[PDB]
């Protein structure tokens, strides 16, 4: 309301300021059908995203708000949308009012409107599956994000807790030092889909660090979909919440038979 | 040259005047009926 | 019903062929398919071009075209 | 007949030079619009098409107002403009009809091209479109026509 | 470009250049470390051969120390 | 709705209708006005409100970023001009063997620096130290107290720069070398001999420099160039400009060396007269002095 | 050519360009012949590429 509904959305990147459509050259000749580079080897292909979402800054009314659009702007999340207030999709953190609109729709496709698939991708990356309502992200690749600063093991979690708290309500955040990776679980799936594209290829630097001028030189972190939590301290919480979900559905379902009779 | 692309019409051709065409001298007395319209692109196109 | 196919400015066509000079964006993916799908029709366009070639007496010849 | 000043082209009539400075100014705007402004968005590319349909509309609307609303050009000039492609023969003719005087495009009226046999939206009056916005409880979900971007050619608007 | 899959070690470690460059020469050791480690445990029975191959391992592993030492 | 009410509604759209709403580099400007050719250009470092342009007519004409004022007082061609950041001072240097200071406040010569042997083709103002760095056909760099002379290469010194950290002075000469100077020790810290005459250099606003030659523009802590026989300027946007003597303006990226554009200037109302002598960016615009007696603004 | 006549068929009611014009995807305009040739060369190279 005061932070979001009061203002209008702002142009994040100028349309001249947008990156070039060709990728960085990792081959000898450019391929025109498949917009990639062909001959020779294939190098790396991952780079730090130059752009990042400042959520309390860039949120505002847009064109999709008056139209009743259901879906969020993909390049609002990357910090890359050049249309600003003239864009057909939404430019704000998903809320309970917003996911209530997506409730019939979230089952088969994400908050960005892209269709979910049958099974997960091999590296658990990408959009996701409709078969599992996954609400947990695997925050990985943290060394290339931090530009190989050491720091400690719990300060890394402090960077994770500050950044992902702006991207929605959180169920829990777990960091594992031995695996150098984090597990962030959200209240809703739509926040998790939103924060996944928001934090792909980003860096946890906070310009109070000395490498802030060299934030671009790194690799960038991987936010991917999480697998199941293998400890039985969490497994028993899964079937406990699945039980409560089933009891909340049966009360709703006997009222269908009450009206059916 | 095969190296250079085919040049754009609106920049390099549209502005220039064309050139004279291959029109015969044409008589004024013998060819009076036809000299008005013999070399039109579509001859007598609007003559009802 | 029916009408007489609309007449379009020349600048509308010329913008299109200027825009598809270097096509590397993601928006061009359907249009990339369209060029391959038009390849079967291309000897027909060559016939309609070489039969409409200007004869020696005329400087320029304005033909009527149908474009995607 | 061709836009090129061929030898075949009949020379200009008398009142032409009084309106040649505006007509050249429309011409140089058209040359700028076709320059391959390379963009990445599909929303930006068709806006570049929308500017071209706007400029060509504005030129023919000016020639229409000179001959019909002001009668400040001769008929020999006005036929010379149409034969030398400066104005659209058909788009002017639709403007003469009582419904279509502020018409967007020849493309917009055509029933055939669309999915259902309808004109495009930018042919509907806004006050009617405001009415379904009152009905649905939702502000009007139209901004620009796809094949030009018009915002109401509607005669009432 | 320029692959790093073509050239040699190159022989001296100290003569190599900026850190983003020696990183890829370093993994250009580790793959042959990985490849010939898998070639250790094989039951292929040539005991003379795997002895000279064991010395090549110790050579490359010492190089791997040296590339880490330069960094 | 009524026809009068519907009339007052139809004006509420912004344009007249029907589009009325409900709810690389290019050449922007050409400036003539110098009588002779224009050798050097510098811009006001604080406000960006003016230019200081030298000439071959010995004058200096302050152009609005219109012509504000003329600064005479040199007897010969003004090869270099530099404006100071922390001072309201302008250091001009010419072919008359003198480095002349200028008080921008009152517009009069304050100081004249002496003991150069021959024409002085470069002035660079050291940022922190209140120093002047001049270099010339004298084959030496003279550090002026606004003190030190540096045993130079072996030939005339074309371009000189200053930086606050070590290697304070970067110098370039027609012996095809580029030296990095340790001024307190007053001897060479490092020599860069990879150039095959280096006529121009430019400091990136990354702590590096872009070095020029006839056919190869290098960088120093390459750039892909064909035959562009020989000024350089580095925008804060990475883009690295290159002025040619064959009229070609070679625009490049200082990250992939890639050359994304090459332009060609229209000479004037001779074909040999169309080079670009000097060039500079503001503190999104490019200001290039040419030997056709004109200043061109590239947007 | 005159010994073996091939007679045309009368049920060919769909020409190429007539049926092809009917679709929403094509539009119609008039331009110079040389411009038509240069567009076809630019398109035709772009297809084979
Ligand atoms: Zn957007
Ligand atoms: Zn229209
Ligand atoms: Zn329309
Ligand atoms: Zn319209």
């Amino acid at each position: 309301m005061t932070s979001w509904r009061d203002k209008s959305a702002k142009v994040q990147v100028k349309e001249s300021e947008l990156p070039s459509s060709i990728p960085a050259q990792t081959g000898l000749t450019f391929n025109i059908w498949y917009n990639k580079w062909s001959q020779g080897f294939a190098g790396n292909t991952r780079f730090v995203s130059p752009f990042a979402l400042q959520p309390q800054l860039h949120s505002g009314k847009t064109r999709g708000d008056n139209d009743g659009q259901l879906f969020f702007c993909l390049f609002f999340a990357k910090g890359m949308c050049c249309l600003g207030p003239k864009c057909e999709y939404l430019h704000h953190i998903p809320d309970e009012e917003d996911i209530g609109k997506l409730a019939l729709r979230t089952e088969v496709l994400d908050c960005f409107g892209r269709e979910k698939f049958a099974d997960y991708r091999e590296d658990m990356g990408g959009i996701g599956s409709f078969r599992k309502k996954n609400k947990t992200l695997y925050v990985g690749g943290i060394d290339g994000a931090l530009n190989s600063k050491h720091l400690k093991p719990a300060q890394i979690e402090s960077r994770i807790r500050f950044v992902f708290s702006r991207l929605g309500d959180i169920d829990r955040i777990r960091y594992v030092e031995s695996k150098n990776c984090g597990f962030v679980k959200f209240k809703y799936q739509a926040n998790a889909e939103f924060a996944k594209e928001a934090m792909s290829n980003q860096t946890l630097l906070l310009p109070s660090d000395k490498e802030w001028d060299d934030r671009r030189e790194g690799t960038g972190l991987l936010v991917k979909w999480a697998n199941e939590d293998p400890d039985p301290a969490a497994q028993k919480r899964l079937q406990e919440e699945l039980k409560l979900e089933s009891l909340n559905m049966m009360v709703h379902l006997i009222n269908n038979n009450t009206n059916s009779a | 040259d095969d190296d250079e692309p085919p040049l754009s019409y609106e920049q390099h051709i549209e502005n220039i005047e064309p050139l004279d065409p291959i029109n015969l001298p044409l008589d004024s007395q013998d060819d009076e009926y036809v000299k008005d319209w013999l070399y039109d692109s579509r001859p007598l196109e609007e003559d009802s | 019903l029916y009408t007489p196919k609309a007449e379009m400015p020349p600048e509308h066509l010329r913008k299109i062929i200027n825009t598809h000079s270097d096509m590397a964006s993601k928006m061009y993916n359907t249009d990339k398919k369209a060029f391959l799908g038009a390849l079967k029709y291309l000897p027909h366009a060559i016939l309609k071009l070489l039969e409409n070639m200007p004869h020696p007496w005329e400087q320029a010849k304005e033909v009527k075209v149908l474009y995607h | 007949m061709p836009r090129i000043k061929t030898r075949r082209s009949k020379p200009a009539p008398d009142g032409f030079e009084k309106i040649k400075p505006t007509l050249t100014d429309f011409e140089i705007q058209l040359r700028d619009a076709q320059k391959d402004k390379s963009s990445k968005l599909a929303a930006k590319s068709n806006e570049q098409l929308w500017e071209i349909m706007q400029l060509h509309h504005q030129r023919s609307r000016y020639i229409y107002t000179l001959y019909y609303k002001r009668k400040a050009i001769s008929k020999d000039l006005y036929d010379w403009l149409i034969k030398e492609k400066y104005a659209d023969k058909l788009l002017i003719a639709k403007w003469r009809k009582t419904g279509y005087e502020k018409l967007c495009c020849l493309r917009c009226i055509q029933k055939n091209e669309t999915n259902n046999g309808s004109t495009c939206i930018c042919r509907v009056p806004r006050a009617q479109l405001e009415e379904e916005a009152r009905k649905k409880g939702t502000q009007v979900s139209f901004h620009q026509c796809v094949h030009c971007g018009c915002r109401g050619c509607a005669s009432t608007d | 470009y320029k692959d790093y899959s073509r050239y040699q070690r190159p022989r001296n470690v100290s003569k190599v250049k900026s850190i983003k460059e020696a990183n890829e020469w370093k993994r250009q050791v580790s793959k042959e470390i990985k490849q010939k480690s898998t070639r250790i445990y094989d039951p292929s029975l040539n005991e003379m051969q795997i002895a000279e191959l064991n010395d090549e391992l110790n050579n490359l592993f010492k190089e791997w120390k040296r590339w880490q030492w330069h960094i | 709705f009524t026809k009068s009410e519907l009339k007052r509604r139809r004006k509420t759209r912004k344009g007249d209708g029907p589009w009325g709403s409900w709810s690389p580099k290019k050449v922007i400007r050409n400036y003539p006005g110098h009588p002779e050719g224009t050798t050097a250009l510098k811009f006001l470092p604080k406000t960006g409100h003016l230019i200081l342009s030298g000439g071959n007519d010995h004058t200096i004409k302050i152009w609005d970023f219109e012509c504000l004022r003329d600064f005479q007082g040199h007897n010969k061609p003004i090869k270099a001009l530099r404006f100071t950041e922390d001072c309201q001072s302008f250091l001009s240097s010419s072919f008359d063997r003198s480095v002349k200071i200028w008080d921008t406040e009152t517009g009069k010569v304050k100081t004249r620096l002496h003991l150069n042997s021959t024409p002085a083709d470069v002035e660079s103002r050291p940022t922190n130290p209140h120093e002047f760095i001049v270099g010339l056909s004298n084959s030496k760099i003279l550090h002026y107290d606004d003190v030190q002379t540096y045993d130079h290469h072996l030939s005339s010194i074309l371009a000189l720069k200053y930086f606050p950290d070590g290697s304070k002075f970067i110098s370039s000469s027609e012996d095809k070398t580029v030296r990095i100077w340790e001024n307190q020790i007053n001897v060479p810290i490092k020599q860069i001999s990879d150039t095959a005459s280096m006529p121009f250099l430019n400091v990136h606003p990354n702590y590096f420099c872009a070095q020029s030659m006839d056919n190869r523009i290098y960088s120093f802590s390459k750039y892909k160039r064909h035959p562009k026989k020989i000024h350089s300027s580095a925008g804060y946007g990475i883009s690295l400009a290159f002025s040619g003597d064959g009229r070609y303006i070679c625009s490049g990226d200082s990250k992939s060396r890639l050359f994304t554009w090459d332009w060609n200037t229209s000479r004037l109302l001779i074909p040999g007269n169309k080079p670009i002598t000097q060039v500079d960016w503001h503190p999104s615009k490019v200001i290039c002095s040419g030997a056709a007696g004109k200043i061109y603004v590239c947007d | 050519n005159e010994l073996h006549p091939t007679l045309p068929t009368n049920h060919n009611k769909t020409k190429l360009l007539k049926s092809l014009k009917n679709t929403k995807y094509f539009q119609q305009t008039t331009i110079d012949w040389v411009e038509a040739g240069l567009q076809l060369c630019r398109q035709g190279h772009n297809m084979l590429n």
